[PDB]
């Protein structure tokens, strides 16, 4: 649900 | 680490006009998987913590007035403040959160431009209470002026002073957009008692010629 | 509402240690990564450290690695920053700041909302000293037409900050409390002034309330013409 995915 | 560079470092804009601040990242903060730009903007007023304005480069935080907007993509971003209001005087920061450590821009100081206002000038002799402890502080107040540039020149028996004063300037007022300034001349009691006429001469764009406020010690 | 409240800042000797605390309220504390971000006087923002919601992961800026330790007590809604081997360049306001969306990875890789009001950490060998307060009395040389200026000189104190009010908070219009200047002695000084109707001088009492909490110095100075 947290849209702040790690772009790595 | 990603370096964030804001342009300009400072600018002055009048109420009701549009202010634009740019922010560049040293590498792209656009994630291809979700097409999001990992960029935020903050506003920081004096004495206060930063306050979030914008995230994901263009999403306005709940409660932020819609005159604040963010745009841009990749490495090049912009904060625009439409219809500027007097309380918008602040330092604005961009920040990336694409990779760690997270990093901020250096800040852009937004000044409110207003009409020219000459300072009101006041001079205060040292208090008798301070004098009996051996030091004399003479204080000159320049109240509610714009623009910020101002020159204070202390004169003691008409000799211009240097190296024995210090100045302080307030943050721009969030309602009337003026500045105030204090200059303090510090003398030993012995030096203070050696002279008679203490004068503060003020030069400012709002004054058609320099203004002098003075007193005679011991009158 | 979500609120963060830092405490623990103060004056520290170089090489010394201090523990900062941040009390959180208004949300499920353990669901959110938390960070410390600092701001040296007059400078920008520098992230310091972060911790995951569970406390299982901690990260540090290179500038504090090996000297600072971040921790949290998820039974007390509190975040901590233990600072050892403090240096002059660690002088700053330290802010607690919350991940708005949850427990983003790595902890601290986020934007921040809200931030606390901050706690001031001063790293210096200079000794604590309370200020002397002297009146800036109104007179003809501070009276022009209908407005007079008066004030208080708050001289020779360390460390920052001092607070000044007028008439115990009742007088706020026209008050300017100037930023402190560091004198060549290593002590600060500032003035606080207010402009008032000159017709009021003969009958209205004016008192400046100076407070230097670092030295537990509280001074009220009546300012008379």
């Amino acid at each position: 649900a947290n849209p702040n995915a790690n772009p790595n | 680490d990603i370096v964030m560079t804001q342009s300009p470092d400072s600018l002055a804009v009048s109420l009701g006009e549009r202010a634009t601040i740019n922010c560049k990242s040293s590498q792209s903060v656009l994630y291809s998987s979700n097409n999001k730009n990992y960029l935020a903007w903050y506003q920081q007023k004096p004495g206060q913590p930063p306050k979030l304005l914008i995230y994901w480069a263009s999403t306005r935080e709940s409660g932020v007035p819609d005159r604040f907007s963010g745009s841009g993509s990749g490495t090049d971003f912009t904060l625009t403040i439409s219809s500027l209001q007097a309380e918008d005087v602040a330092v604005y920061y961009c920040q990336q959160y694409y990779s760690t450590p997270i990093t901020f821009g250096q800040g852009t100081r937004l000044e409110i431009k207003r009409t020219v206002a000459a300072p009101s000038v006041f001079i205060f002799p040292p208090s008798d209470e301070q004098l009996k402890s051996g030091t004399a502080s003479v204080v000159c107040l320049l109240n509610n002026f714009y623009p910020r540039e101002a020159k204070v020149q202390w004169k003691v028996d008409n000799a211009l002073q240097s190296g024995n004063s210090q100045e302080s300037v307030t943050e721009q007022d969030s309602k009337d957009s003026t500045y105030s300034l204090s200059s303090t001349l510090t003398l030993s009691k012995a030096d203070y008692e050696k002279h008679k006429v203490y004068a503060c001469e003020v030069t400012h764009q709002g004054l058609s010629s320099p203004v002098t406020k003075s007193f005679n010690r011991g009158e | 509402e979500v609120q963060l409240l830092e405490s623990g800042g103060g004056l520290v000797q170089p090489g010394g240690s201090l523990r900062l605390s941040c009390a959180a309220s208004g949300f499920t504390f353990s669901s959110y990564a938390m960070s410390w971000v600092r701001q040296a006087p007059g400078k920008g923002l520098e992230w310091v450290s972060a911790i995951s919601g569970s406390g299982g992961s901690t990260y540090y800026a290179d500038s504090v690695k090996g000297r600072f330790t971040i921790s949290r007590d998820n039974s007390k809604n509190t975040l901590y920053l233990q600072m050892n081997s403090l240096r002059a360049e660690d002088t700053a306001v330290y802010y607690c700041a919350k991940d708005p969306g949850g427990d983003s990875s790595p902890a601290g890789r986020t934007w921040f909302d809200p931030w606390g009001q901050g706690t001031l950490v001063t790293v210096s060998s200079a000794s604590t000293k309370g200020p002397s307060v002297f009146p800036l009395a109104p007179s003809s040389k501070s009276t022009s037409g209908g407005t007079a200026a008066l004030g208080c000189l708050v001289k020779d104190y360390f460390p920052e900050p001092v607070t000044v009010s007028w008439n115990s908070g009742a007088l706020t219009s026209g008050v300017h409390t100037f930023p402190a200047v560091l004198q060549s002695s290593g002590l600060y000084s500032l003035s606080s002034v207010v402009t008032v109707p000159s017709s009021s001088l003969g009958t209205q009492t004016y008192i400046c309330n100076v407070n230097h909490k670092p030295s537990n110095t509280k001074v009220d100075k009546k300012v008379e013409p």
